[PDB]
């Protein structure tokens, strides 16, 4: 299926090429919505913490996807784990405190801590990398935050995006590195 | 007056896939309108499908071609995890995917002097229960599924590679027992040994109108 | 709409549970550019 | 024939902010009639724009017309953490909620012998992205977004200082390090430099009609 | 009303969970002083 | 506000039987097709219908014609644990069931040369109260609920066992003490006593159209 | 269907609780076999 490739026209040819059908098929499982509503492990035995979403692993499939968009929107859902009272939420752009006090908080039920964070910073969208005078011949700044947890005593830490929106698409790699065989061969269940 | 419920064991565990959304803290926030804010894509199968990404042939995209026989540019697997999709965008996003149907799409762009010419084929080779092989010559290829073009005004050349398996459904990973390909291969012949000189072919992959993934999973790499 | 779903429906009011969105009155990409691809064979196809 | 539920973790832990009521003691109370009780306020903006306050200007609301070139009355930022907004009604309204937007409102009003005569003129500066400067004379301050009055039978001016920023919200605190202001500056030249003597400018602020904030927050003082 | 909600409504009675109100019989005002300012602009205005 | 409910002590412990399902983890998968996948079977008793198993008479599912009198090929007990069952598929699907009723059906294919005749009659003795006996002649034989057939064109011949009992349901299990059996015995004589030479009788056993297990069982064995 | 029963209904949807099943689109047989049979009495039936 020949045509000139200079002009980025997108070709998509099925094997009807050759003679062979082929029905199209409606994915589920690779759709954003779907797939970025999960509760990612990000971070072990921290008490107080920004609730940074860059924090997020770039080998587990919710962190590698959000690293594949630019910009992102995203409602959030905290889910704290591990012995502790109670959990306080500052919202974006409340000023830092050592103690807390009314500011929005929740108790333990069984060691578990799940609440909803409603979407917080003052930008449209927030990014996953920006370009402030980085220039190179060859970080984040503040603002780009969900709120500011504390907790009574370390904890672990679950975040899981919601009403999740990708903007702007960046290159994913594979976490694996194939070693002397170009095959990488891993074994299965 | 009380209703009576019964609690049961084996029931409201914390669960990081549950379908149940968690207890609000604020209310009435209102989001900064995000109208005019382009470029979203609400699936990675179609930036798979409109944004094809270059193999890894050694670190170089492209085929050199060759005046020595040989003939065999390359002779590489359908397979996510082989070296030469290793960094492509579908081995990336099928790196944690767990299953997957449909064809792929390859695409050849020459890139030679207008003076040059040249004529090329590519072959796909289904999976064996075979002794080796594979095929190196052209004519020896030929019985496979093959396509051939030669270049001219139009560059680019895309060949689609059709998914024949036994089941519905093949494993992206790849099992750590194996003599021989699952999936099979797929071989771009050169097909006439004369080339004054060098001239290359940029290779490139990205995922066909059917291609389907199944099953999310977060492996631990390594 | 992701992956949430129940017979029944969120117990809270919709202005507790999610942000609400705002139009700039007083979108979708590369679905489009997905469906703009040209899959008819190029040339006079024979046989 | 009990009804199945399964109670879930991370659940029904006491939350201060949670939209669910509390379950009743007495029954049937019946508060006194508050019919004719008047001045009820529904919502703090509002009270904030039909209710001017004065400003913070070194423990006196007013600025005195001065004699000596100068000129630069006041030059102050737009950011409710300055000194200047410290007695200011909004700047403790503001104290607690962590972001807003929309324009403020200035009043500017005369105070003078009515056989003395000014002019006067206030501008708003941008954020910068600015070396320093400000300008310091009238002529400077022209080409920015400014108003000029003089005074008449009408003695108050209301200069409305516009909402002009990269993000639709700002943050009311100020963030530790900065080198630089993030909503602007707002200056009020005298512009004639002869004036024999003293007179004043009472100075206020209010909400402008579309001024909003958003979240409440109790921060630890000190 | 105010900071409470759910698509359900409460389970007790009206009269158990809150106090009623009574009429005077066998109001709000800066919402009314806000809507009286006037923005429109004084003199002569030109250009 | 908050709804009451009470918890029930003696609910909601974790049971192998009960009728409400987990909670999902994965969703939106879509199952291969199954269609024109051939051969499935929606119940037991349907194979168990269609499909006659031979039984066990010491080791050896056919009868051998013999000259000498005796006259009684087989008489065994119309019970599942029977040793000459042991081998059906009946007992096999009986030894976890709890209880049945409905009669059998038990098939004879002669399987001797064409020139070769023979005689035969089977019969069905009630349940006793028998101080044996059995009865070993078909005169005496006779009697009882019988029926009686030569062999010919048409070699296979099918005898249902009626369910005579006192209880709508009988035990499939035999209870360890009894002298004498409680579903009764059923015999298969020859009948002429001149037979050179051998010859043989197939026999099998199938479940009859109205017969029914009942309560699932997972006994310890042994 | 299966051993499952409530008056009530899966609060989860179906999509969740079971894997939907694909028609070959874009069955029994033993009861057939079963009923196949031949209860009638052969030859010629006297008294």
């Amino acid at each position: 299926t020949t045509s000139s490739g200079e002009g980025a026209d997108v070709v998509t040819t099925d094997p009807s090429t050759h003679g062979g059908a082929v029905t199209e098929k409606k994915r589920v499982h690779t759709d954003v919505a779907f797939v970025m509503d999960r509760f990612t492990h990000v971070l072990t035995n921290r008490t107080a913490f920004a609730v940074d979403l860059m924090d997020t692993n770039e080998k587990t499939l919710v962190g590698a996807l959000l690293r594949a968009a630019t910009y992102y929107f995203c409602d959030l859902e905290i889910a704290c784990l591990g012995e502790h009272e109670r959990v306080w939420w500052q919202p974006n752009g409340a000023p830092r405190t050592t103690t807390l006090r009314d500011n929005p908080m929740v108790f333990s039920h069984n060691n578990v801590t799940r609440f909803a964070v409603p979407y917080t910073a003052p930008h449209r969208l927030l990014s996953t990398r920006y370009n402030g005078e980085c220039k190179y011949t060859q970080k984040l700044p503040s603002t780009f935050n969900f709120g500011y947890v504390t907790a009574d005593k370390p904890v672990d830490v679950y975040y899981r995006m919601k009403r999740a929106e990708l903007y702007c698409p960046r290159p994913l790699l594979p976490g694996y590195d194939h070693a002397d065989r170009d095959r990488f061969d891993s074994p299965i269940g | 007056g009380i209703i009576p419920v019964a609690c049961f064991d084996g029931y409201g565990g914390f669960q990081n896939t549950d379908p149940k959304t968690a207890d609000p803290i604020y209310g009435y926030v209102y989001n900064p309108s995000r109208n005019d804010c382009h470029g979203r894509y609400s699936n990675l199968l179609d930036v798979a499908e409109a944004c094809p990404t270059f193999l890894n042939f050694d670190g170089k995209p492209y085929v050199v071609t060759k005046n020595n026989g040989d003939k065999v540019m390359t002779c590489f697997d359908v397979a996510f995890t082989h070296k030469v999709h290793k960094n492509t965008f579908l081995a990336g996003l099928a790196d944690y995917y767990a299953q997957y149907q449909g064809s792929l799409n390859y695409h050849f762009m020459y890139t030679g002097p207008t003076h040059h010419k040249a004529k090329f084929m590519v072959a796909y080779i289904p999976p064996g229960i075979e002794t080796d092989r594979l095929p190196k010559t052209p004519e020896d290829a030929a019985h496979c599924y093959h396509s051939e073009w030669d270049t001219g005004l139009n560059s680019q050349f895309t060949f689609a590679v059709p998914y024949v398996s036994a089941s519905d459904f093949s494993y992206t990973h790849t099992d750590t027992p194996a003599m021989a390909t699952t999936n099979g291969w797929v071989a771009v012949f050169q097909v006439t040994d004369t080339h004054s000189a060098e001239a290359a072919v940029v290779v490139s992959v990205s995922a066909g109108p059917d291609l389907e993934f199944r099953f999310p999973v977060d492996p631990v790499r390594q | 709409s992701g992956n949430t779903g129940s017979i029944i429906n969120n117990y809270y009011m919709q202005q507790y549970q999610n942000s609400m969105d705002t139009q700039l009155g007083d979108n979708d990409w590369f679905s489009k550019l997905a469906q703009s691809a040209i899959s008819g064979l190029f040339g006079a196809l024979l046989a």
